[PDB]
């Protein structure tokens, strides 16, 4: 499966969440962010990889990145 | 019109595509009396009967023409 | 016409080390991608933010380069051949006249020479070179095919795989037999390679029997 | 009950056999009106386009249909016959099966049809009771003139 | 009237019970064919397959072969399609063996035993259905 | 009630959104950040459907830029009349047509370009056309320069009115949504007004002013003499002692004794044996008949007064078991969408020019279009390409509407419904058909190109090896061979000399010939059903999967046009149905490329060429299709190899132009490889390496350079690609075939 990682760069902006299309990201309680949130990965598992969360984070760089790794059934989303 | 024959054959026609025509399900054929046709419709119902009554009065009488019948 | 041919030679090899330079120097990361040392040497890309990020990866710069690899030695052959199969035939007039323009090269280079090997067999009969010519449609198809991996990408191709899964799957019969891997489309990288390695022996089988075929035809 | 009322004759049945026979002696009638039918208008058309288009066996087998016939190899008969065999093998089998509708290769009881079922079946009827008398006709004009049924009609 | 529904009353598995999946005369040809058929042994299913195949991968090879025009024709026919069939019972063996790795149960075609005899049946089946096609071919005269 | 009803000036007269560019997207308003938005521009120019929400408006729109495209048509048509009028050696070819070369262009002398003036005959120098125009203007009557002359004139009035109607129906007088969607009343108006007043007015024109002049010129008489058409018009004494018919006025008409006007309405059907094309009697005729169709035809839709069907009930009415409620629904699509409008009109429109294509260069309709051959193969291919080019937009627009404008509410369970719930058998068969047939038609040619190189001729798919006879094609042919007398005994003559019977021939050179088809017509036929299944594969797969499939479900949020959705489930690219028109772009080219050659070599080899007097007949390459189409190397040597020599050879004559193109074509096809092969990635790259070079100097822009998008390189790929391509065959059809012909 691919490892989905968020660095302490995040804003809380939600965004990445609701880019998400397989519910792998999850807004946790956070001190550094002034919103007092932050993007987790507790179902990477059931990431598939098509990086709408990439794409949706507005940082200059992206505070939530994913790596391609080990392919599965769930990750190629392979109906059959 | 020249002849008596085409005249009565255009007639013929008209008459027939007029009595067996159907407008909106309406017609002389289907029991619709004379007086409501003429209120429902007006005089579009003789143009358009008239028109095809030409149409296929054309039709007949050219072929009738082409088979020496006339 | 060795002034002009040089210069274009010159071209191709600046070109074709520009792109395996800015491969190498831009593998560890850029301002489109500072952290590509992470994700290594060959990815397919990053994914379409940051207005799309194909052939990135510094693999797709090898598989780049080597179209210009095969421009640049596809020149330097055709230069070398044309300009000693006329001086074989004595007739370097010929070169020195028209190889200073590219109708020229295309008339009395392929288009005069490439008679010996189209004629391997005909409809009148065939004749050693018949291999040859066999060799030289079979280089073009080959060169053609790869075309096709390299213009289609792999989401047409995942989806009518999911098609013929569906059919397979629905169908009697063929149903009891039974794949073991899910079949699946080539990925990204896959399918560049595939199409890289149909251009480039495409590209040799169909230049080898026209530099052999013509030189034995002619003898000269 | 069935499908084969029609407006002209309605409920035609003058002899009896519909009532005091079995619900499988009316199957078979039924199924067998429906093979008369079939087979009938199959051999209404091939008659109908081997008159004047036969491009099978270099065109020289008669337009009689009595003795083109009689003029086709042995093997293509066999091969007919094997092939009708075994459509009527599946037919028994059908006729075995729990769920039999007279005729009904297609199933047709597991589907919810309407009132517009029943009239294209009523349709196939009466162009297979069609069939059936033109198919005979056709084959007694061919024993008695010798001629096709657009060779008579010429 | 719908005449296509869903496959056993589940709109949602990837199908629909059109009158070509499933009609009578389709229901009966699949589950009488030696595949489907009830109560045939892997043996029987296998030596069925055999011979209806044998029998017809003959004549592509007999007519249109390179020695079409020759007075081996038919023997080098039936050499081509013994070579077919070989080749497609180790493709057979083959597949058993990458598919029933493990297995105990036997008397099924999904299982190794049962697949081995359904090879061991198609072998048999398709060499003389082979032989019996070249022996039909030879005295054809007689039809 | 249909009426018409407008809205007064609902938009003003300014440059102020001509300064400001990106007025009419939301998005682009704003203003430029990088170069991806001048892209985004042109991209979004004309999608009014993304940049309003009101049918209203985007129905004026559409009107008011058909006005202009109205315009400039008209201004074509200009330019096509008054070049012949002014620029052209009309007069010499109307003289003696067949010696004369029609031309009617003419390069300035500035680079040594005036070599392009080669010797077209008549003391004139210029650029050899092939567009047809002088045969149809002799068709149509116009023997002198003054016609042509005044003809481009009014239709540079046309024009002038074509762009105020456009501004005036915009800008005062814009319509309403309710008169846009009265779609019978316009059906009404097209098939009775517009075709049926066309063909009627122009049947009228050809039995007053296009018979009694090209009766007299293939009498003799020569253009001056000819009386003209304003005297031809009202002069009935000259036009009975023409056509004797016409003394009996319009009396025969009235009556219905229409048999006495025989001679000038006639059924002959064949050619000409003068002109070597249709019968103008017969082609009036045709139109008149046409007209009466029409006329007949429009009155078949309700209107204000009660007579007259409705399209809502008539596809209503139209359900059956296996379709559920049928095409219930359909009216209301076709009403409220424009791209579903444009898709079916897309798709007959290139359908009806492949069928103009396949039907001219068989019945030849202008005098002396025959002998012609440049004319013949340029008309032919022209129309093939448009054809081609439409029936994509056609696939398109359907996707576009599948991704838009589709909604389930409207369409739970029509045939739309039902198609889009089985797609995948849909798709799968087509998926096996296309692989059956292009395994069984190209391996004929693969097969018979092996056993050539391996020596073995007898075990070839020729005509004297393995014969595949095309039984069918050859049954169809004898029928309309014999069809003039059992099944159509009215009519003299074959309705094209292609199926069967004499050889038309005008002066030495032969018009039309009969097409005898083999084993490699047969071969090339299935190559050609092979190439339109595999096309409409892609093309219905990318309407079809449109809104989702199995990799993406929900592939409609993304939009029509997308670079993919991300390197997930093993890779998404080109999931779009964007990127299925423009797969499939690649293979209509395909298609219409073969199709094009196997014309070319078709008529080079048996029809077109000169026969003698003692009947010898001689072709341009000499039958060689029979025998050398059998193989894909006979393809490449006796076609490509052997008649590239007139294009390659042509430096330093009139066709050093072609040979130019043709290189020029080359290097764009290769060019366009590069955007079909590359990445944007990698091009970002490198533009930042050479933003950093400008920076140094300070000078780096303000609107910053970017890669092109994933989608905008694919598309200048696909373009690049075709462009090269088609002026490559563009060149080398015009060049072989005016160096040979
Ligand atoms: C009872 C009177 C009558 C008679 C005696 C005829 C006789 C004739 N009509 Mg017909 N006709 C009639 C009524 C009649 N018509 C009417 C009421 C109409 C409607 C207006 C027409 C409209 C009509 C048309 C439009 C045409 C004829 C034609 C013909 C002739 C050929 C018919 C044929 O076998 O087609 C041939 C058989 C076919 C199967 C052709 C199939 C063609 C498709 C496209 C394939 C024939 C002389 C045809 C002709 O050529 O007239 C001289 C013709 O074009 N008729
Ligand atoms: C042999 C073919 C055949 C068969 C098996 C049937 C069977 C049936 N028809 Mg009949 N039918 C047929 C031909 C046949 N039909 C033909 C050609 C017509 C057109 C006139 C009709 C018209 C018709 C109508 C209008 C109706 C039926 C109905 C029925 C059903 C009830 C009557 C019954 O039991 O008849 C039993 C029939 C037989 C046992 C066949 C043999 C009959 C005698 C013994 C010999 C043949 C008669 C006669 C000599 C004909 C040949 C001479 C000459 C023409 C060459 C039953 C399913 C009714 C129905 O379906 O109601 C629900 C119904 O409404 N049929
Ligand atoms: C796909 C196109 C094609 C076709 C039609 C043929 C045809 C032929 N080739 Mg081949 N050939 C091809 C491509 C093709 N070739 C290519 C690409 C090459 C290059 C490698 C060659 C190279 C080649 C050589 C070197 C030779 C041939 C030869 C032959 C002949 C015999 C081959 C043989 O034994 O087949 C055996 C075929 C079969 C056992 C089975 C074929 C498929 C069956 C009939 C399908 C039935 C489907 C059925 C309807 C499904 C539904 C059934 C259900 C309803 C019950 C034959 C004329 C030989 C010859 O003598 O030529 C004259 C020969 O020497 N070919
Ligand atoms: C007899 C009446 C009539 C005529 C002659 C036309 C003619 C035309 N209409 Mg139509 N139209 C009509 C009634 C008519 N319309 C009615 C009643 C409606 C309202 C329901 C419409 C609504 C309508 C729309 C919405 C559009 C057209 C368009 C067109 C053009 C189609 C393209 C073509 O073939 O150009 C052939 C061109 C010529 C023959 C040159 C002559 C041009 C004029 C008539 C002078 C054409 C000029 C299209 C167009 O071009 O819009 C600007 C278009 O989009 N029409
Ligand atoms: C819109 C098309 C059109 C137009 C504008 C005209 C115009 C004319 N036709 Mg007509 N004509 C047409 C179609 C047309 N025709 C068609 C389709 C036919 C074939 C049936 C004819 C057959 C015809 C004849 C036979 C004659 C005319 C004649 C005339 C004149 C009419 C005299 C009058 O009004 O009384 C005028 C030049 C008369 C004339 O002046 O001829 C020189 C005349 O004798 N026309
Ligand atoms: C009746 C014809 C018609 C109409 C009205 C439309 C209308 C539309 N199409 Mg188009 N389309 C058509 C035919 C048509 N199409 C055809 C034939 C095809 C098949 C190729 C397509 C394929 C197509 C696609 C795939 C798409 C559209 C889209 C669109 C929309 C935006 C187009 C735009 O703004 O372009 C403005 C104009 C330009 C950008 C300039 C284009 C320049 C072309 C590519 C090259 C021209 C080359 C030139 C002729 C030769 C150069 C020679 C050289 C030597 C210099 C618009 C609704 C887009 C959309 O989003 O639709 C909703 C879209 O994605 N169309
Ligand atoms: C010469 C180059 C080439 C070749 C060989 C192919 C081949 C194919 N393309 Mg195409 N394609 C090309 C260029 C080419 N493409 C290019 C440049 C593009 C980019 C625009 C595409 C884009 C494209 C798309 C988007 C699609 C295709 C499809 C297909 C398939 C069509 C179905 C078919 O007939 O399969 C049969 C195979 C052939 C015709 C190839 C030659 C067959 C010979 C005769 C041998 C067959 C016999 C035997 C099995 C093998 C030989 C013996 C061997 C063991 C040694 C096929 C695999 C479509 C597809 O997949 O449809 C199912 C499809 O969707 N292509
Ligand atoms: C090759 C494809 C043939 C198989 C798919 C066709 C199946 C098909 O599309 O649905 C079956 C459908 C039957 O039509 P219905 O009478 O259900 O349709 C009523 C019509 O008014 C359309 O709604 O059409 C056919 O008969 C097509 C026959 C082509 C043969
Ligand atoms: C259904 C159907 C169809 C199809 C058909 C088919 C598919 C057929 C086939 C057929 C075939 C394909 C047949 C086969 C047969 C076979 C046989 C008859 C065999 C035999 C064999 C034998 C007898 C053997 C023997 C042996 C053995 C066992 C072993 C050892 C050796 C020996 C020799 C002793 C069609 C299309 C028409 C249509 C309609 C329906
Ligand atoms: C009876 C008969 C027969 C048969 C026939 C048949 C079998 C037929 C069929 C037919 C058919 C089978 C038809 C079909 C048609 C179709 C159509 C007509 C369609 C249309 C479509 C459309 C219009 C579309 C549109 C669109 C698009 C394009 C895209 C988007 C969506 C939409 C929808 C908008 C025979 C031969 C024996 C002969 C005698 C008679
Ligand atoms: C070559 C290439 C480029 C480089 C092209 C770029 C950056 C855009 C080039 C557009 C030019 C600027 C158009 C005008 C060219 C003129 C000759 C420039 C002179 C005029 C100036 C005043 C602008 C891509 O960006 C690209 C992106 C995605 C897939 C393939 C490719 C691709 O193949
Ligand atoms: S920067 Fe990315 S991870 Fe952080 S809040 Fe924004 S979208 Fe979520
Ligand atoms: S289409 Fe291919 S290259 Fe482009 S972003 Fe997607 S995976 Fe990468």
């Amino acid at each position: 499966s691919h490892s989905v990682r968020v660095y302490d760069t995040c804003i809380g902006c939600t965004q990445c969440v609701r880019a998400c299309p397989c519910d792998v990201l999850e807004m946790v309680p956070w001190d550094g962010c002034k919103a007092g949130q932050i993007a987790s990965a507790p179902r990477a598992e059931d990431c598939i990889g098509c990086k709408r969360c990439e794409t949706a984070c507005p940082t200059d760089f992206l505070s939530v990145r994913v790596y391609l790794g080990s392919e599965t059934t769930r990750s190629l989303g392979l109906s059959y | 019109a020249y002849s008596i024959p085409k005249a009565f054959i255009m007639m013929f026609c008209n008459v027939l595509v007029i009595s067996t025509m159907t407008i909106q399900g309406k017609g002389l054929a289907k029991g619709t009396p004379h007086d409501e046709m003429v209120e429902s419709f007006g005089i579009t119902w003789l143009l358009a009967g008239t028109a095809l009554g030409h149409i296929v009065g054309a039709g007949t009488i050219l072929g009738c023409s082409t088979a020496g019948i006339l | 016409g060795d002034f002009l041919i040089h210069h274009a030679i010159a071209l191709a090899l600046h070109t074709t080390t520009l792109i395996l330079v800015k491969g190498a120097l831009d593998a560890r990361g850029s301002k489109l991608m500072p952290d590509k040392k992470d994700f290594g040497y060959s990815f397919p890309c990053d994914g379409p933010g940051r207005g799309g990020t194909c052939d990135i990866s510094a693999w797709d710069a090898f598989y780049l380069a080597m179209f210009w690899m095969l421009n640049t030695i596809g020149w330097v052959t055709f230069y070398w051949h044309w300009k000693h199969m006329t001086i074989w035939g004595g007739n370097a007039a010929a070169f020195n006249e028209s190889s200073t323009y590219i109708m020229g090269w295309l008339r009395d280079y392929l288009w005069l020479n490439s008679s010996p090997l189209i004629n391997g067999y005909n409809a009148f009969g065939m004749n050693a070179q018949a291999v040859w010519a066999w060799m030289f449609l079979f280089g073009h198809l080959i060169w053609a095919t790869g075309f096709m991996f390299l213009i289609s990408w792999r989401g047409y191709w995942q989806e009518l795989i999911e098609t013929l899964v569906w059919a397979h799957e629905r169908t009697p019969i063929a149903n009891l037999v039974k794949w073991r891997d899910k079949p699946v489309a080539l990925s990204i990288v896959q399918a560049r390679l595939v199409g890289l390695a149909h251009f480039t022996i495409g590209y040799i089988f169909t230049y080898a029997p026209f530099v052999i075929a013509s030189t034995t035809g002619k003898f000269s | 009950d069935m499908v084969g009322a029609c407006k002209p004759l309605g409920f035609f049945d003058p002899l009896g056999f519909s009532k005091d026979a079995s619900p499988a002696s009316m199957a078979k009638f039924r199924e067998a009106e429906l093979k008369h039918g079939r087979v009938a208008m199959l051999a209404c058309a091939g008659m109908i386009t081997a008159d004047k288009f036969h491009p099978l066996y270099d065109g020289k087998l008669s337009s009689n249909p009595l003795l083109a016939i009689a003029q086709v190899p042995k093997l293509g008969l066999l091969q007919i016959l094997l092939f009708i065999g075994f459509m009527e093998v599946f037919g028994i089998l059908n006729s075995r099966r729990p769920d039999y509708k007279p005729g009904d290769f297609l199933g047709s009881s597991q589907w919810d049809t309407t009132e517009v079922w029943d009239n294209y079946q009523l349709r196939e009827l009466n162009n297979g009771r069609l069939a059936m008398f033109a198919s005979i006709g056709m084959l007694t004009h061919a024993y008695i003139t010798g001629k096709g049924p657009l060779e008579l009609l010429d | 009237s719908e005449f296509v529904k869903p496959f056993n009353n589940d709109p949602f598995v990837g199908n629909l019970s059109t009158p070509v999946t499933t009609s009578t005369a389709t229901k009966l040809y699949l589950g009488n064919l030696p595949i489907y058929r009830k109560g045939l042994s892997p043996l029987m299913r296998g030596l069925e397959v055999g011979m209806a195949h044998g029998y017809f991968l003959i004549g592509p090879f007999y007519i249109l072969g390179p020695l079409r025009n020759s007075p081996n024709a038919l023997l080098v026919g039936l050499f081509s399609a013994y070579g077919l069939i070989i080749i497609l019972t180790l493709a057979l063996t083959i597949y058993g063996l990458a598919s029933f790795q493990d297995n105990s149960t036997g008397s099924n075609l999904e299982s190794s035993k049962g697949w081995r005899s359904f090879t061991s049946g198609f072998t048999v089946g398709a060499l003389g259905g082979a032989s019996v096609a070249y022996v039909l071919l030879n005295n054809v005269s007689f039809f | 009630k249909v009426r018409v009803i407008v809205d007064k000036d609902p938009v003003a007269t300014s440059f102020e959104k001509w300064a400001q560019p990106g007025h009419f997207s939301r998005t682009l308003a704003k203003g430029p950040k990088t170069t991806t938005w001048i892209w985004n521009l042109h991209a979004d120019a004309h999608d009014f459907d993304s940049q309003t929400s009101s049918l209203e408006d985007i129905s004026r729109k559409i009107f008011s830029a058909h006005f202009g495209q109205l315009a400039i048509i008209f201004l074509w048509v200009s330019q096509a009349y008054f070049h012949g009028a002014r620029f052209s050696n009309y007069s010499a070819w109307l003289q003696n047509p067949t010696a004369i070369k029609p031309s009617a262009q003419v390069v300035w002398p500035i680079v040594g370009q005036e070599i392009l003036n080669g010797d077209v005959g008549g003391g004139f120098s210029g650029v050899q056309i092939t567009s047809g125009v002088f045969q149809m203007w002799r068709a149509s009557g116009i023997t002198n320069e003054t016609e042509l002359y005044w003809t481009a004139m009014g239709g540079l009035v046309m024009s002038a009115l074509m762009v105020f109607a456009g501004w005036f129906h915009y800008h005062k007088a814009a319509p309403k949504l309710e008169w846009f969607q009265n779609v019978e009343s316009m059906m009404n108006h097209h098939l009775a007004g517009l075709l049926g007043l066309g063909c009627l007015s122009w049947s009228g024109h050809q039995i007053h002013i296009s018979l009694p002049i090209n009766k007299l010129l293939d009498a003799g008489v020569a253009p001056q003499e000819i009386p003209l058409p304003h005297e031809l018009l009202f002069n009935q004494d000259l036009m009975a002692q023409l056509y004797p018919s016409f003394k009996k006025g319009l009396l025969p008409f009235f009556t219905l004794n229409w048999s006495e006007y025989s001679d000038f309405l006639t059924f002959k059907g064949g050619l000409n044996p003068i002109t070597g094309s249709l019968w103008l009697s017969d082609t009036a005729h045709h139109h008149l008949a046409l007209a009466v169709l029409f006329i007949f035809a429009g009155h078949m839709y309700r209107t204000n007064w009660g007579i007259g069907h409705s399209m809502k009930e008539i596809l209503e009415a139209h359900k059956g078991p296996l379709t559920g409620e049928g095409h219930k629904g359909l009216y209301e699509i076709l009403t409220t969408s424009w791209h579903a409008q444009l898709a079916i009109n897309l798709a007959m429109m290139g359908s009806l020019s492949i069928i103009v294509a396949h039907h001219m260069y068989a019945m030849p309709p202008y005098p002396y279009i025959g002998v012609d051959y440049p004319t013949q193969l340029s008309l032919f291919t022209h129309h093939m390409w448009i054809g081609g080019f439409c029936i994509c937009g056609a696939a398109a627009h359907g996707a576009i509407f599948m991704v838009r404008d589709y909604s389930p509410v409207q369409s739970y369970n029509n045939l739309l419904d039902r198609v889009l719930r089985h797609r995948d058998a849909i798709i799968s068969h087509l998926n096996w058909v296309c692989i059956f047939l292009g395994t069984h038609s190209f391996g004929f040619y693969i097969h018979n190109d092996t056993m050539r190189a391996l020596g073995r001729p007898q075990d070839m798919f020729s005509d004297k090896a393995i014969q595949l006879q095309p039984i069918f094609a050859k049954w169809v042919q004898s029928l309309h061979t014999l069809a003039p007398g059992s099944t159509a005994p009215n009519a003299l003559a074959t309705s094209s000399y292609a199926f069967g019977g004499d050889v038309v021939a005008v002066n030495g050179k032969i018009a039309m010939m009969p097409i005898t088809l083999g084993t490699a017509d047969f071969m090339v036929h299935h190559i050609h059903a092979f190439t339109i299944h595999v096309t409409v594969l892609i093309l219905l797969k990318g309407v079809l999967f449109a809104r989702s499939s199995r990799l993406i479900p929900d592939k409609a949020n993304l939009g029509f046009r997308f670079p993919c959705d991300g390197p997930g489930r093993g890779g998404t690219c080109q999931v779009s149905a964007w990127d299925h028109i423009f797969l499939g772009l690649f293979w209509m080219y395909n298609c219409i490329s073969v199709v094009i050659f196997h014309f070319s070599w078709k008529m080079q080899s048996d029809v077109w060429g000169t026969i003698s007097s003692s009947g010898k007949i001689s072709h341009v390459t000499g039958g060689n299709f029979a025998n050398s189409a059998l193989t894909i190397n006979g393809w490449l040597r006796d076609f490509l190899w052997s008649q590239a020599s007139q294009v390659i050879q042509s430096y330093g004559s009139a066709l050093s132009a072609y040979g130019l193109i043709f290189l020029g074509a080359h290097f764009i096809w290769a060019f366009s490889l590069m955007f079909l092969f590359s990445g944007r990635g990698y091009w970002q790259e490198l533009i930042e390496s050479i933003v950093w070079a400008h920076n140094k100097l300070k000078l780096a822009p303000a609107i910053q350079p970017r890669a092109l998008s994933i989608t905008q390189g694919r598309a200048v790929g696909l373009a690049h690609y075709l462009l090269g391509g088609i002026g490559t065959t563009w060149s080398f059809f015009l060049a072989r075939i005016i160096s040979v012909g």
